[PDB]
């Protein structure tokens, strides 16, 4: 998941945009 | 974003400032 993907390496405020309602 | 890791709360923290509220997906169960 997005955790790994940010945990594992971190990812981008901007792919967390695709994760709001 | 330097180091932009997100784990556990950071997870949830950081989704809560790029969605800024409306809900978000941190997680995502069965």
């Amino acid at each position: 998941g997005i955790v790994e993907q940010c945990c594992t390496s971190i990812c981008s405020l901007y792919q967390l945009e695709n994760y709001c309602n | 974003f330097v180091n932009q890791h997100l784990c556990g709360s950071d997870l949830v923290e950081a989704l809560y400032l790029v969605c800024g509220x409306r809900g978000f997906f941190y997680t995502k169960p069965t």
